[PDB]
Formats: structure tokens, C-alpha cells, sequence
């Protein structure tokens, strides 16, 4: 009846173990399951993944073990929180992470335990650090073919999602499956010590342990003069003369301001004997 | 801005809708009959020259460009006192 575009809140926690225990697999494909808490029809949260052992023989709806989980929940209970299961994820690293031929025969029998059962994959190969990458579905019913076939309302969250569409097989699978959005809610507790324990031991580990003379200056100056006339040449190469040679062409670059900075790494660095020593 | 968070949201435009209009009715109830001139040719006044007709207050409509050229009529009954230059509801005198 009435249906309302979802909005899946992750936890730093949950995203750990969706590209761990993803790499876990890598090459091959894994299969997860989702743990959080149903607050509404048009929002979503996962508060909790953990990792299912891996499928060697290829990835099938009995790769979930029953008494896994049953054994899990019960250490849950003594753990601090012990939330119910909501739905299901897996990895697929050799591709663009689409939903495969396995993937929908599961989804009836996961979206029949429960409600939702948000089908998630997640690639390791899109990127390594700033790109969001992963994915995420949920299976529109192929059974309402006869009623109103475009969910849902509060559009552009789909709308914008539906952006880059990513190539063709991807939203060929649009049929009978509509993606969902993944939004985080703040960790940033956590969040900001996540950038003050990545930037910190990025820094020098101290900031002081690290802080080929003339030689690295006479390895330099070959790039800082032998470089100049091939470079130099180029404005003798603008002269044409004139003018039977297509133009423009523009060989200030890069050379330029890499010895640009090539002093300002020289400079300061030997600021250290003013600096450090007094 | 965004009604794609919810759909309401765009239901919510209901709020831009606002009344604006002039009038040139003279004092309480009584609905004076004046007719002025005006320099703007009918095209402004299609919705898909010489003299126009304007209300006699229902009023007439104006473009906020037209009431510069708009002048009040000096053969009628019912004159204004206060000097005409912007729209909304101004007094109308008797003569
Ligand atoms: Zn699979």
C-alpha cells in the first residue's frame, strides 16, 4: 500500500566489517548479513555487521548457517546490545558489485524472514579512499506489475541515486530492484579520533623523528639545468619563424613549478639547521 | 527547495500562494463608478494605446510598470485626493 523511500543509517562500527571481512574473500565473493533496528517505513538503521564464514564452492542461500546466528544472538545478549537481525549482504569483488543469479534467489527467501531484507554489496576495486563505493538494493515485487510500478515517494533521493545510473547492467538490474539511500549518522566521536589517530601516526610519528647534500643538489641541478634547455628550447620551438607552425602550444609546465618547489623542499629543509639547532 | 526528503514538502508550496492587488474604491461600502486612461496596449493584459477602461470598483488590474503612466481622470465625479503614483487601495474624493 503505502510506501515510503527508506533511509539507512550506517554506524563506523557496521562499516568496518562490511569492507573487512569483504577483503576477507578478495578475490572471491562473500556472504554477509545485515544487523540493525526497523525505526520506521521511510528510515532505516544497521547498527551492527559481523562476518559469515566465506564460500569457497560459490556463494548459495545455505551458506548461512542457522545455529551461527543462534549461537551469535545468544553471545549478543551478554554482549552490550542485543538487536535483532534485519537483512542480508555480500561482497563481489571480481565486478562492478551487481546482484547476481544468486543474489535474487535469495532475496524471496530472505525477504520472507523478514521485512525488508535491504540487499548490500560492496567492491573493494572502485577506489581505495575517497569514493563511498559499495552498493545497495531492495527488491521492488515483480508481482505489482499490475499496480503502480514506480516507487517511490520523496523522490531524488532515489533520483539522485539513480545518478551517475553507473554504465548498463548495473541499472539493467533496475528491473524488479530499486536501490536504496546510505546516509550516515554521526559517529563523529569516533569520526574525529579517526582522523587525529590516521593524521598523527601519519605524522613523523612523533612530528620529530624525521626531523645527497651537494650531491642531491648536483642530482638536482641536472634536473634544474639539463632540463632547462630541453625546456628553453621550446620557446626557440614558439619562434617558428613566422609562422608556418601550428599554434599554440604551451610548454611552460610542469617543469616550472616542480623546481619551483623543488627549493622549497631544499630551502626549508635546510631551515632545520636554523630551526632545530636554536 | 527540496521536497524530495518529503513529498509534502512540495505540498508545502501551498504557502507561496499569496493575494496582491489594487483598488480604487472610494470609502466603505459604496462603489464608485471611474473610469481613466491608460498608455499600456491590451497585449500586457492578455493572459493565454489611445485609452484604456480601468475600474469603478471588482477593480482593474495594473502592472507595477503601468501606474507611472496612469493618470487620474479629470472629467469624472469622483476624484483623488492623495496624488496617484503606486498601486493599492488609495481614497477617492467627491466632487
Ligand atoms: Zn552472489
Amino acid at each position: 500500500a503505502v510506501d515510503t523511500a527508506e533511509q539507512v543509517y550506517i554506524s563506523s562500527l557496521a562499516l568496518l566489517k562490511m569492507l573487512k571481512h569483504g577483503r576477507a574473500g578478495v578475490p572471491m565473493e562473500v556472504m554477509g548479513l545485515m544487523l540493525g533496528e526497523f525505526v520506521d517505513d521511510y528510515t532505516v538503521r544497521v547498527i551492527d555487521v559481523f562476518a559469515m564464514p566465506q564460500s569457497g564452492t560459490g556463494v548459495s542461500v545455505e551458506a548461512v548457517d542457522p545455529v551461527f546466528q543462534a549461537k551469535m544472538l545468544d553471545m549478543l545478549k551478554q554482549t552490550g546490545r542485543p538487536e535483532m537481525v534485519v537483512g542480508w549482504y555480500h561482497s563481489h569483488p571480481g565486478f562492478g558489485c551487481w546482484l547476481s543469479g544468486v543474489d535474487i534467489n535469495t532475496q524471496q527467501s530472505f525477504e520472507a524472514l523478514s521485512e525488508r531484507a535491504v540487499a548490500v554489496v560492496v567492491d573493494p576495486i572502485q577506489s581505495v579512499k575517497g569514493k563511498v563505493v559499495i552498493d545497495a538494493f531492495r527488491l521492488i515485487n515483480a508481482n505489482m506489475m499490475v499496480l503502480g510500478h514506480e516507487p517511490r515517494q520523496t523522490t531524488s533521493n532515489l533520483g539522485h541515486l539513480n545518478k551517475p545510473s553507473i554504465q548498463a547492467l548495473i541499472h539493467g538490474l533496475n528491473r524488479h530492484y530499486y536501490s536504496i539511500t546510505i546516509n550516515y549518522r554521526k559517529n563523529e566521536l569516533e569520526q574525529k579520533m579517526l582522523l587525529n589517530l590516521h593524521k598523527k601516526s601519519w605524522m613523523e610519528g612523533l612530528t620529530l623523528q624525521d626531523y645527497v647534500v651537494k650531491e642531491m643538489l648536483e642530482l638536482a641541478k641536472n634536473y634544474n639545468k639539463a632540463v632547462e634547455e630541453e625546456d628553453k628550447m621550446t620557446p626557440e620551438q614558439l619562434a617558428i619563424k613566422n609562422v608556418g607552425k601550428q599554434d599554440p602550444k604551451r610548454h611552460l609546465e610542469e617543469h616550472v613549478d616542480v623546481l619551483m618547489t623543488s627549493n622549497i623542499v631544499q630551502c626549508l629543509a635546510a631551515m632545520l639547521d636554523t630551526v632545530v639547532f636554536k | 527547495t527540496q521536497f524530495w526528503f518529503w513529498f509534502p514538502l512540495s505540498h508545502f508550496l501551498s504557502l507561496a500562494y499569496t493575494p496582491t492587488c489594487v483598488i480604487g474604491l472610494n470609502k466603505d461600502l459604496k462603489m464608485p463608478k471611474v473610469q481613466y486612461k491608460s498608455n499600456c496596449k491590451p497585449s500586457t493584459f492578455a493572459y493565454p494605446t489611445a485609452k484604456a477602461k480601468k475600474k469603478e470598483k471588482n477593480p482593474a488590474r495594473v502592472m507595477p510598470a503601468q501606474l507611472k503612466v496612469l493618470t487620474m481622470p479629470e472629467t469624472c465625479r469622483y476624484q483623488p485626493f492623495k496624488p496617484l503614483s503606486i498601486g493599492g487601495i488609495i481614497i477617492l474624493k467627491d466632487t
